[PDB]
Protein backbone atom coordinates (compact mmCIF):
# COMPACT_ATOMS: atom_id res chain seq x y z
CA UNK A 1 0.00 0.00 0.00
CA UNK A 2 -0.62 2.42 -0.98
CA UNK A 3 0.27 0.38 -4.49
CA UNK A 4 -0.25 -2.91 -2.71
CA UNK A 5 -3.12 -3.62 -4.56
CA UNK A 6 -2.20 -2.51 -7.88
CA UNK A 7 -0.79 -4.69 -10.74
CA UNK A 8 2.93 -4.11 -11.62
CA UNK A 9 2.51 -4.50 -14.88
CA UNK A 10 -0.32 -1.10 -14.02
CA UNK A 11 2.26 0.65 -12.27
CA UNK A 12 4.41 0.53 -14.55
CA UNK A 13 2.31 1.46 -17.75
CA UNK A 14 0.65 4.20 -15.17
CA UNK A 15 4.47 5.63 -14.73
CA UNK A 16 4.78 5.82 -18.60
CA UNK A 17 1.16 7.90 -18.61
CA UNK A 18 2.40 10.03 -15.83
CA UNK A 19 5.30 10.71 -17.47
CA UNK A 20 3.98 11.77 -20.50
CA UNK A 21 1.95 14.31 -18.08
CA UNK A 22 4.66 15.41 -16.16
CA UNK A 23 3.24 14.13 -13.45
CA UNK A 24 6.60 13.26 -11.67
CA UNK A 25 5.48 12.83 -8.22
CA UNK A 26 2.81 10.53 -9.14
CA UNK A 27 5.52 9.04 -11.65
CA UNK A 28 7.61 8.03 -8.56
CA UNK A 29 5.06 7.20 -6.38
CA UNK A 30 4.06 4.41 -9.04
CA UNK A 31 7.72 2.96 -9.83
CA UNK A 32 8.12 2.97 -5.90
CA UNK A 33 4.92 0.61 -5.93
CA UNK A 34 6.51 -1.18 -9.04
CA UNK A 35 10.09 -2.10 -6.98
CA UNK A 36 8.40 -3.39 -3.70
CA UNK A 37 6.50 -6.23 -5.60
CA UNK A 38 10.06 -7.21 -5.00
CA UNK A 39 10.71 -8.53 -8.67
CA UNK A 40 14.21 -7.21 -10.17
CA UNK A 41 13.84 -4.10 -12.61
CA UNK A 42 14.44 -4.33 -16.37
CA UNK A 43 16.93 -1.98 -18.34
CA UNK A 44 13.08 0.01 -19.30
CA UNK A 45 12.41 -0.17 -15.43
CA UNK A 46 15.26 1.27 -13.97
CA UNK A 47 14.89 4.26 -16.36
CA UNK A 48 11.42 5.10 -15.26
CA UNK A 49 12.37 4.60 -11.46
CA UNK A 50 15.37 7.02 -11.99
CA UNK A 51 13.73 9.94 -14.15
CA UNK A 52 10.73 9.80 -11.74
CA UNK A 53 13.35 10.90 -8.36
CA UNK A 54 15.70 12.28 -10.55
CA UNK A 55 12.62 15.26 -11.70
CA UNK A 56 10.88 15.31 -7.95
CA UNK A 57 14.22 15.94 -6.44
CA UNK A 58 15.43 18.04 -8.89
CA UNK A 59 12.68 20.52 -8.39
CA UNK A 60 13.12 20.44 -4.52
CA UNK A 61 17.10 21.16 -5.15
CA UNK A 62 16.35 23.73 -7.23
CA UNK A 63 13.41 25.66 -4.83
CA UNK A 64 16.08 24.59 -1.90
CA UNK A 65 18.98 26.88 -3.76
CA UNK A 66 16.28 29.45 -4.30
CA UNK A 67 15.90 29.74 -0.99
CA UNK A 68 18.98 29.38 0.93
CA UNK A 69 20.37 32.34 -1.26
CA UNK A 70 17.81 34.15 0.39
CA UNK A 71 18.31 33.10 3.70
CA UNK A 72 22.05 33.94 3.04
CA UNK A 73 21.28 37.66 1.70
CA UNK A 74 19.11 37.64 5.22
CA UNK A 75 22.44 36.94 7.05
CA UNK A 76 24.41 40.17 5.22
CA UNK A 77 25.37 43.26 7.28
CA UNK A 78 22.17 45.42 6.94
CA UNK A 79 20.19 43.51 6.33
CA UNK A 80 16.78 43.85 7.99
CA UNK A 81 15.49 41.20 10.74
CA UNK A 82 13.07 40.06 9.35
CA UNK A 83 12.16 36.83 11.49
CA UNK A 84 12.21 33.10 11.36
CA UNK A 85 10.19 32.49 8.26
CA UNK A 86 13.00 32.04 5.86
CA UNK A 87 14.63 29.41 7.98
CA UNK A 88 11.27 27.79 8.43
CA UNK A 89 10.27 27.41 4.84
CA UNK A 90 13.97 25.92 3.68
CA UNK A 91 14.06 23.87 6.57
CA UNK A 92 10.46 22.67 5.71
CA UNK A 93 11.88 22.31 1.91
CA UNK A 94 15.16 20.38 3.08
CA UNK A 95 13.60 18.06 5.14
CA UNK A 96 11.36 17.01 2.06
CA UNK A 97 13.81 16.77 0.28
CA UNK A 98 16.03 14.36 2.75
CA UNK A 99 12.61 12.55 2.82
CA UNK A 100 12.89 12.14 -0.96
CA UNK A 101 16.16 11.04 -1.14
CA UNK A 102 16.28 8.30 2.20
CA UNK A 103 12.98 6.93 0.58
CA UNK A 104 15.11 5.90 -2.57
CA UNK A 105 18.09 5.23 -0.55
CA UNK A 106 15.90 2.81 1.22
CA UNK A 107 14.62 1.18 -2.08
CA UNK A 108 18.19 0.56 -3.48
CA UNK A 109 18.75 -0.80 -0.15
CA UNK A 110 15.71 -2.89 0.22
CA UNK A 111 16.03 -4.82 -1.90
CA UNK A 112 17.12 -3.52 -5.59
CA UNK A 113 21.35 -3.63 -5.09
CA UNK A 114 21.85 -7.06 -3.45
CA UNK A 115 19.45 -8.54 -6.19
CA UNK A 116 21.38 -6.49 -8.91
CA UNK A 117 24.09 -9.19 -10.54
CA UNK A 118 24.65 -7.70 -13.81
CA UNK A 119 27.10 -4.67 -14.66
CA UNK A 120 24.41 -2.75 -16.01
CA UNK A 121 21.78 -3.33 -13.02
CA UNK A 122 25.01 -3.17 -10.27
CA UNK A 123 26.27 0.16 -11.62
CA UNK A 124 22.91 1.88 -12.16
CA UNK A 125 21.66 1.38 -9.14
CA UNK A 126 25.21 2.00 -7.41
CA UNK A 127 25.58 5.61 -9.59
CA UNK A 128 21.75 6.16 -7.96
CA UNK A 129 22.93 5.70 -4.15
CA UNK A 130 25.73 8.08 -5.04
CA UNK A 131 23.38 10.56 -6.45
CA UNK A 132 20.95 10.55 -3.45
CA UNK A 133 23.98 10.83 -0.86
CA UNK A 134 24.80 13.16 -3.17
CA UNK A 135 22.03 15.31 -2.64
CA UNK A 136 21.80 14.23 1.27
CA UNK A 137 25.85 16.31 1.11
CA UNK A 138 24.23 19.09 -0.99
CA UNK A 139 22.09 20.23 2.05
CA UNK A 140 24.12 18.94 5.47
CA UNK A 141 25.61 21.28 7.24
CA UNK A 142 26.05 18.94 10.77
CA UNK A 143 28.38 16.23 12.56
CA UNK A 144 27.06 13.33 9.81
CA UNK A 145 28.30 15.97 6.93
CA UNK A 146 31.33 13.77 6.44
CA UNK A 147 29.87 10.22 6.81
CA UNK A 148 27.28 11.30 4.23
CA UNK A 149 30.20 12.74 1.92
CA UNK A 150 31.59 9.48 2.42
CA UNK A 151 28.72 7.33 1.40
CA UNK A 152 28.10 9.49 -1.56
CA UNK A 153 32.28 8.79 -2.49
CA UNK A 154 31.96 5.34 -1.15
CA UNK A 155 28.99 4.16 -3.67
CA UNK A 156 30.36 6.04 -6.93
CA UNK A 157 33.63 4.40 -6.32
CA UNK A 158 32.17 0.76 -6.16
CA UNK A 159 30.10 2.04 -9.65
CA UNK A 160 33.61 3.06 -11.39
CA UNK A 161 35.56 0.03 -9.98
CA UNK A 162 32.26 -2.15 -11.54
CA UNK A 163 32.04 -0.05 -14.36
CA UNK A 164 36.06 -0.19 -15.64
CA UNK A 165 36.09 -3.67 -15.69
CA UNK A 166 32.54 -4.89 -17.11
CA UNK A 167 31.53 -2.30 -19.81
CA UNK A 168 32.95 -0.49 -22.58
CA UNK A 169 34.41 2.82 -21.95
CA UNK A 170 31.29 4.73 -24.33
CA UNK A 171 28.92 3.19 -22.25
CA UNK A 172 26.20 5.70 -21.50
CA UNK A 173 25.64 4.49 -17.56
CA UNK A 174 29.68 4.55 -17.33
CA UNK A 175 29.57 7.92 -18.88
CA UNK A 176 26.90 9.73 -17.14
CA UNK A 177 28.36 7.96 -13.35
CA UNK A 178 31.74 9.45 -14.13
CA UNK A 179 29.61 13.11 -15.61
CA UNK A 180 27.77 12.60 -11.82
CA UNK A 181 30.97 11.39 -9.92
CA UNK A 182 33.36 14.16 -11.10
CA UNK A 183 30.68 16.56 -10.25
CA UNK A 184 30.76 15.21 -6.77
CA UNK A 185 34.55 15.74 -6.71
CA UNK A 186 34.26 19.50 -7.60
CA UNK A 187 31.69 20.35 -5.65
CA UNK A 188 31.11 18.54 -2.41
CA UNK A 189 34.73 16.72 -2.40
CA UNK A 190 36.64 20.07 -2.82
CA UNK A 191 38.91 18.61 -5.78
CA UNK A 192 38.48 20.33 -8.68
CA UNK A 193 41.98 19.00 -10.13
CA UNK A 194 39.85 15.48 -9.25
CA UNK A 195 37.16 16.14 -11.27
CA UNK A 196 39.04 17.98 -13.85
CA UNK A 197 40.98 14.55 -14.49
CA UNK A 198 38.02 12.28 -14.43
CA UNK A 199 35.84 14.48 -17.07
CA UNK A 200 38.72 14.84 -19.47
CA UNK A 201 40.14 10.89 -18.86
CA UNK A 202 36.43 10.04 -19.36
CA UNK A 203 36.15 11.87 -22.44
CA UNK A 204 39.32 11.03 -23.98
CA UNK A 205 38.91 7.01 -23.19
CA UNK A 206 35.00 7.48 -24.84
CA UNK A 207 36.67 9.61 -27.77
CA UNK A 208 38.73 6.19 -28.67
CA UNK A 209 36.07 3.85 -28.62
CA UNK A 210 34.11 5.62 -30.66
CA UNK A 211 34.92 3.49 -33.92
CA UNK A 212 33.15 0.06 -32.63
CA UNK A 213 29.40 1.45 -32.56
CA UNK A 214 26.41 1.56 -34.78
CA UNK A 215 25.21 4.98 -35.65
CA UNK A 216 22.28 4.81 -32.81
CA UNK A 217 25.30 3.75 -30.33
CA UNK A 218 27.29 6.55 -31.36
CA UNK A 219 24.52 9.32 -30.93
CA UNK A 220 24.04 8.05 -27.56
CA UNK A 221 27.44 8.13 -25.92
CA UNK A 222 28.13 11.28 -28.15
CA UNK A 223 25.06 12.85 -26.37
CA UNK A 224 26.54 12.28 -22.57
CA UNK A 225 30.32 13.02 -23.99
CA UNK A 226 29.11 16.47 -24.45
CA UNK A 227 28.00 17.13 -20.87
CA UNK A 228 31.77 16.22 -20.13
CA UNK A 229 33.36 19.25 -22.22
CA UNK A 230 30.37 21.15 -21.04
CA UNK A 231 31.51 20.84 -18.00
CA UNK A 232 35.42 20.90 -18.94
CA UNK A 233 34.53 24.13 -20.60
CA UNK A 234 33.23 25.23 -17.58
CA UNK A 235 35.96 24.66 -15.07
CA UNK A 236 39.05 25.60 -17.12
CA UNK B 1 24.96 25.57 -14.28
CA UNK B 2 27.40 22.27 -14.38
CA UNK B 3 26.05 19.47 -15.84
CA UNK B 4 24.78 16.15 -14.42
CA UNK B 5 22.79 13.64 -15.14
CA UNK C 1 -4.72 23.61 10.92
CA UNK C 2 -2.41 22.77 9.35
CA UNK C 3 -2.09 26.35 9.09
CA UNK C 4 -4.10 26.94 12.14
CA UNK C 5 -0.89 27.70 13.99
CA UNK C 6 0.71 30.41 11.99
CA UNK C 7 0.62 34.02 12.12
CA UNK C 8 -1.17 35.85 9.60
CA UNK C 9 1.45 37.70 8.39
CA UNK C 10 4.22 34.72 8.32
CA UNK C 11 1.60 32.92 5.97
CA UNK C 12 1.68 35.37 3.43
CA UNK C 13 5.33 36.03 4.05
CA UNK C 14 6.15 32.16 3.29
CA UNK C 15 3.68 32.53 0.35
CA UNK C 16 5.59 35.15 -1.44
CA UNK C 17 8.95 32.82 -0.69
CA UNK C 18 7.09 29.89 -2.44
CA UNK C 19 6.28 31.96 -5.46
CA UNK C 20 9.77 33.30 -5.62
CA UNK C 21 10.55 29.20 -5.93
CA UNK C 22 8.08 28.21 -7.86
CA UNK C 23 6.10 25.83 -5.44
CA UNK C 24 2.83 26.79 -5.97
CA UNK C 25 1.32 24.31 -4.05
CA UNK C 26 2.74 25.35 -0.95
CA UNK C 27 1.96 28.87 -2.19
CA UNK C 28 -1.41 27.50 -2.30
CA UNK C 29 -1.40 26.32 1.04
CA UNK C 30 0.04 29.18 2.96
CA UNK C 31 -2.88 30.96 1.21
CA UNK C 32 -5.57 29.13 2.17
CA UNK C 33 -4.12 29.05 5.74
CA UNK C 34 -4.21 32.86 5.26
CA UNK C 35 -8.04 33.21 3.95
CA UNK C 36 -8.59 30.95 7.01
CA UNK C 37 -7.46 33.38 9.18
CA UNK C 38 -11.14 35.12 8.83
CA UNK C 39 -9.82 38.61 7.68
CA UNK C 40 -10.30 40.32 4.58
CA UNK C 41 -7.76 40.29 2.21
CA UNK C 42 -5.55 43.42 0.54
CA UNK C 43 -5.07 43.91 -3.31
CA UNK C 44 -1.78 42.38 -3.39
CA UNK C 45 -3.08 39.31 -1.15
CA UNK C 46 -5.93 38.40 -3.54
CA UNK C 47 -3.22 38.51 -6.21
CA UNK C 48 -1.10 35.93 -4.18
CA UNK C 49 -4.33 33.74 -3.67
CA UNK C 50 -5.18 33.77 -7.65
CA UNK C 51 -2.05 33.27 -8.37
CA UNK C 52 -1.26 30.17 -6.19
CA UNK C 53 -4.17 28.68 -7.76
CA UNK C 54 -4.27 29.73 -10.79
CA UNK C 55 -0.62 27.44 -11.37
CA UNK C 56 -1.55 24.55 -9.04
CA UNK C 57 -4.98 24.33 -11.69
CA UNK C 58 -3.24 25.35 -14.97
CA UNK C 59 -0.98 22.32 -14.33
CA UNK C 60 -3.53 19.61 -13.28
CA UNK C 61 -5.28 20.64 -16.07
CA UNK C 62 -2.39 20.73 -18.65
CA UNK C 63 -1.88 17.22 -17.02
CA UNK C 64 -5.81 15.70 -17.59
CA UNK C 65 -5.69 17.23 -21.43
CA UNK C 66 -2.73 15.09 -22.32
CA UNK C 67 -4.09 11.82 -20.93
CA UNK C 68 -7.35 12.59 -22.04
CA UNK C 69 -6.10 12.76 -25.50
CA UNK C 70 -4.42 9.14 -24.86
CA UNK C 71 -7.26 8.30 -23.77
CA UNK C 72 -9.49 9.33 -26.52
CA UNK C 73 -6.99 7.56 -28.76
CA UNK C 74 -7.51 4.22 -26.90
CA UNK C 75 -11.17 4.50 -27.92
CA UNK C 76 -10.94 4.93 -31.53
CA UNK C 77 -11.38 1.99 -34.47
CA UNK C 78 -8.53 -0.78 -34.44
CA UNK C 79 -7.15 0.50 -31.31
CA UNK C 80 -5.37 -2.18 -29.17
CA UNK C 81 -7.10 -3.12 -25.80
CA UNK C 82 -4.93 -1.79 -22.68
CA UNK C 83 -7.11 -2.35 -20.02
CA UNK C 84 -8.56 0.40 -17.69
CA UNK C 85 -4.82 1.57 -16.92
CA UNK C 86 -5.39 4.76 -18.84
CA UNK C 87 -8.95 5.76 -17.73
CA UNK C 88 -8.36 5.58 -14.06
CA UNK C 89 -5.04 7.56 -14.03
CA UNK C 90 -7.36 10.34 -16.01
CA UNK C 91 -9.73 10.08 -13.52
CA UNK C 92 -7.17 10.28 -10.67
CA UNK C 93 -6.06 13.53 -12.06
CA UNK C 94 -9.45 14.07 -12.43
CA UNK C 95 -10.70 13.83 -9.01
CA UNK C 96 -7.73 15.63 -7.62
CA UNK C 97 -8.19 19.00 -10.40
CA UNK C 98 -11.85 18.92 -8.59
CA UNK C 99 -10.86 18.54 -5.35
CA UNK C 100 -8.79 21.83 -6.35
CA UNK C 101 -11.24 23.61 -7.30
CA UNK C 102 -14.07 22.87 -4.81
CA UNK C 103 -11.16 23.99 -2.40
CA UNK C 104 -11.16 27.58 -4.19
CA UNK C 105 -14.56 27.35 -4.18
CA UNK C 106 -14.96 26.72 -0.66
CA UNK C 107 -12.93 29.35 0.12
CA UNK C 108 -14.84 32.26 -2.12
CA UNK C 109 -17.99 30.94 -0.30
CA UNK C 110 -16.73 31.03 3.30
CA UNK C 111 -16.03 33.87 3.41
CA UNK C 112 -14.41 36.08 0.76
CA UNK C 113 -17.31 36.69 -1.18
CA UNK C 114 -19.90 37.72 1.35
CA UNK C 115 -17.90 40.12 3.21
CA UNK C 116 -16.24 41.92 -0.66
CA UNK C 117 -17.85 44.91 -0.77
CA UNK C 118 -15.44 47.05 -3.05
CA UNK C 119 -15.25 46.41 -6.89
CA UNK C 120 -12.50 45.12 -7.37
CA UNK C 121 -12.78 42.69 -4.13
CA UNK C 122 -15.92 42.08 -5.57
CA UNK C 123 -15.37 41.93 -9.19
CA UNK C 124 -11.75 39.92 -8.83
CA UNK C 125 -13.55 36.70 -6.36
CA UNK C 126 -16.58 36.59 -8.56
CA UNK C 127 -14.16 35.81 -11.98
CA UNK C 128 -12.23 33.05 -9.80
CA UNK C 129 -15.56 31.93 -9.00
CA UNK C 130 -16.20 31.90 -12.65
CA UNK C 131 -12.96 30.47 -13.66
CA UNK C 132 -13.12 27.48 -10.96
CA UNK C 133 -16.69 26.72 -12.04
CA UNK C 134 -15.22 26.46 -15.47
CA UNK C 135 -12.34 24.46 -14.73
CA UNK C 136 -14.64 22.17 -13.33
CA UNK C 137 -17.27 22.06 -16.56
CA UNK C 138 -14.12 21.40 -18.85
CA UNK C 139 -14.03 17.74 -16.95
CA UNK C 140 -18.12 17.78 -16.53
CA UNK C 141 -19.37 14.63 -18.38
CA UNK C 142 -22.68 13.86 -16.42
CA UNK C 143 -26.36 15.04 -14.97
CA UNK C 144 -24.86 18.14 -13.29
CA UNK C 145 -22.73 19.52 -16.52
CA UNK C 146 -25.66 22.06 -17.49
CA UNK C 147 -25.80 23.24 -13.93
CA UNK C 148 -21.98 23.74 -13.07
CA UNK C 149 -21.78 25.79 -16.77
CA UNK C 150 -24.80 27.85 -15.36
CA UNK C 151 -22.81 28.58 -12.11
CA UNK C 152 -20.08 29.67 -14.61
CA UNK C 153 -21.88 31.89 -16.34
CA UNK C 154 -23.97 33.29 -13.44
CA UNK C 155 -20.72 34.41 -11.72
CA UNK C 156 -18.88 35.64 -14.65
CA UNK C 157 -22.49 38.16 -15.25
CA UNK C 158 -22.53 39.10 -11.48
CA UNK C 159 -19.02 40.34 -12.44
CA UNK C 160 -19.36 41.90 -15.63
CA UNK C 161 -22.35 43.83 -14.21
CA UNK C 162 -20.50 45.26 -11.35
CA UNK C 163 -17.58 45.38 -13.27
CA UNK C 164 -19.71 48.08 -16.11
CA UNK C 165 -21.17 49.65 -13.34
CA UNK C 166 -17.91 50.58 -10.93
CA UNK C 167 -14.68 50.22 -12.81
CA UNK C 168 -13.38 52.20 -15.91
CA UNK C 169 -13.15 50.15 -19.18
CA UNK C 170 -9.27 49.48 -18.88
CA UNK C 171 -9.47 48.33 -15.38
CA UNK C 172 -7.18 44.65 -15.25
CA UNK C 173 -9.35 43.11 -13.55
CA UNK C 174 -12.12 44.11 -16.17
CA UNK C 175 -10.08 43.03 -19.05
CA UNK C 176 -9.41 40.06 -17.75
CA UNK C 177 -12.65 38.98 -16.49
CA UNK C 178 -13.69 39.82 -19.94
CA UNK C 179 -11.03 37.86 -21.26
CA UNK C 180 -12.01 34.79 -19.81
CA UNK C 181 -15.63 35.10 -20.03
CA UNK C 182 -14.91 34.87 -23.40
CA UNK C 183 -13.03 31.77 -23.26
CA UNK C 184 -15.81 30.41 -21.49
CA UNK C 185 -18.40 31.36 -24.01
CA UNK C 186 -16.22 30.04 -26.99
CA UNK C 187 -15.31 26.81 -25.58
CA UNK C 188 -18.00 26.00 -22.81
CA UNK C 189 -21.07 27.28 -23.73
CA UNK C 190 -21.24 26.84 -27.62
CA UNK C 191 -20.98 30.02 -28.33
CA UNK C 192 -17.99 31.36 -30.71
CA UNK C 193 -20.13 34.48 -32.12
CA UNK C 194 -20.62 35.70 -28.51
CA UNK C 195 -16.83 35.23 -27.33
CA UNK C 196 -16.16 37.22 -30.36
CA UNK C 197 -18.83 40.01 -30.01
CA UNK C 198 -17.12 40.38 -25.99
CA UNK C 199 -13.44 40.45 -26.92
CA UNK C 200 -14.17 43.18 -29.65
CA UNK C 201 -16.22 45.46 -27.47
CA UNK C 202 -13.84 44.94 -24.54
CA UNK C 203 -10.80 45.37 -26.23
CA UNK C 204 -12.32 48.90 -28.49
CA UNK C 205 -13.75 50.26 -25.18
CA UNK C 206 -10.82 49.93 -23.44
CA UNK C 207 -9.05 51.42 -26.55
CA UNK C 208 -10.62 54.47 -26.40
CA UNK C 209 -10.00 55.41 -22.05
CA UNK C 210 -6.38 54.69 -22.69
CA UNK C 211 -5.65 58.70 -23.17
CA UNK C 212 -7.10 58.84 -19.51
CA UNK C 213 -3.87 56.77 -18.27
CA UNK C 214 -0.58 56.81 -16.54
CA UNK C 215 2.72 55.58 -18.62
CA UNK C 216 2.58 52.38 -15.98
CA UNK C 217 -1.71 51.80 -15.95
CA UNK C 218 -1.51 51.97 -19.31
CA UNK C 219 1.15 49.74 -20.01
CA UNK C 220 -0.65 47.10 -17.44
CA UNK C 221 -4.00 47.64 -19.61
CA UNK C 222 -2.80 46.91 -22.85
CA UNK C 223 -1.05 43.92 -21.63
CA UNK C 224 -4.44 42.08 -21.28
CA UNK C 225 -5.56 44.20 -24.39
CA UNK C 226 -2.81 42.02 -26.50
CA UNK C 227 -4.44 38.79 -24.69
CA UNK C 228 -7.95 39.86 -26.07
CA UNK C 229 -6.56 40.49 -29.55
CA UNK C 230 -4.16 37.23 -29.53
CA UNK C 231 -7.49 35.45 -28.68
CA UNK C 232 -9.50 37.81 -31.63
CA UNK C 233 -6.73 36.46 -34.35
CA UNK C 234 -7.04 32.41 -33.40
CA UNK C 235 -10.88 32.92 -33.92
CA UNK C 236 -11.27 35.08 -36.55
CA UNK D 1 -4.11 27.70 -27.26
CA UNK D 2 -6.20 30.67 -26.41
CA UNK D 3 -5.45 32.86 -23.59
CA UNK D 4 -6.56 32.83 -20.47
CA UNK D 5 -5.78 35.19 -17.26
C1 LIG E 1 21.21 6.13 -12.70
O1 LIG E 1 21.70 7.06 -13.74
C2 LIG E 1 20.89 7.00 -14.95
C3 LIG E 1 21.61 7.89 -15.97
C4 LIG E 1 23.00 7.38 -16.34
C5 LIG E 1 23.17 7.87 -17.80
C6 LIG E 1 21.77 7.69 -18.43
C7 LIG E 1 20.78 7.94 -17.26
C8 LIG E 1 19.44 8.26 -17.39
C9 LIG E 1 18.52 8.33 -18.45
C10 LIG E 1 17.45 7.23 -18.14
C11 LIG E 1 19.15 8.17 -19.87
C12 LIG E 1 19.37 9.42 -20.41
C13 LIG E 1 20.06 9.76 -21.72
C14 LIG E 1 21.18 10.74 -21.39
C15 LIG E 1 19.02 10.49 -22.66
O2 LIG E 1 17.99 9.58 -23.12
C16 LIG E 1 18.27 8.82 -24.29
C17 LIG E 1 17.54 9.12 -25.61
O3 LIG E 1 19.06 7.86 -24.28
C18 LIG E 1 18.96 10.49 -19.41
C19 LIG E 1 17.89 9.76 -18.55
O4 LIG E 1 17.66 10.40 -17.29
C20 LIG E 1 19.35 6.77 -20.39
O5 LIG E 1 18.76 6.82 -21.72
C21 LIG E 1 20.86 6.49 -20.46
O6 LIG E 1 20.95 5.29 -21.23
C22 LIG E 1 21.57 6.29 -19.11
C23 LIG E 1 20.83 5.15 -18.25
C1 LIG F 1 -9.01 36.74 -10.44
O1 LIG F 1 -8.35 37.12 -11.71
C2 LIG F 1 -7.05 37.74 -11.49
C3 LIG F 1 -6.57 38.20 -12.87
C4 LIG F 1 -7.46 39.27 -13.49
C5 LIG F 1 -6.49 40.09 -14.35
C6 LIG F 1 -5.19 40.15 -13.51
C7 LIG F 1 -5.17 38.81 -12.73
C8 LIG F 1 -4.05 38.22 -12.16
C9 LIG F 1 -2.73 38.62 -11.91
C10 LIG F 1 -2.59 38.67 -10.35
C11 LIG F 1 -2.31 39.97 -12.59
C12 LIG F 1 -1.67 39.70 -13.78
C13 LIG F 1 -1.19 40.69 -14.82
C14 LIG F 1 -1.81 40.27 -16.16
C15 LIG F 1 0.38 40.56 -14.96
O2 LIG F 1 1.06 41.06 -13.77
C16 LIG F 1 1.33 42.45 -13.72
C17 LIG F 1 2.78 42.97 -13.84
O3 LIG F 1 0.44 43.30 -13.53
C18 LIG F 1 -1.64 38.19 -14.01
C19 LIG F 1 -1.71 37.62 -12.58
O4 LIG F 1 -2.13 36.25 -12.54
C20 LIG F 1 -2.62 41.24 -11.85
O5 LIG F 1 -1.36 41.96 -11.88
C21 LIG F 1 -3.70 42.00 -12.63
O6 LIG F 1 -3.71 43.31 -12.03
C22 LIG F 1 -5.13 41.40 -12.56
C23 LIG F 1 -5.58 41.19 -11.03
CL1 LIG G 1 7.25 26.50 6.81
CL1 LIG H 1 -4.54 5.59 -10.87
MG1 LIG I 1 0.19 -9.60 -10.01
MG1 LIG J 1 17.26 48.97 7.96
MG1 LIG K 1 17.82 20.57 8.29
MG1 LIG L 1 19.66 -10.83 -9.98
MG1 LIG M 1 -1.99 36.59 14.99
MG1 LIG N 1 -4.06 -4.96 -33.11
MG1 LIG O 1 -14.84 11.84 -12.90
MG1 LIG P 1 -15.76 44.28 3.52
Amino acid sequence: GAMGSMERASLIQKAKLAEQAERYEDMAAFMKGAVEKGEELSNEERNLLSVAYKNVVGGQRAAWRVLSSIEQKSNEEGSEEKGPEVREYREKVETELQGVCDTVLGLLDSHLIKEAGDAESRVFYLKMKGDYYRYLAEVATGDDKKRIIDSARSAYQEAMDISKKEMPPTHPIRLGLALNFSVFHYEIANSPEEAISLAKTTFDEAMADLHTLSEDSYKDSTLIMQLLRDNLTLWT
Amino acid sequence: RRKSV
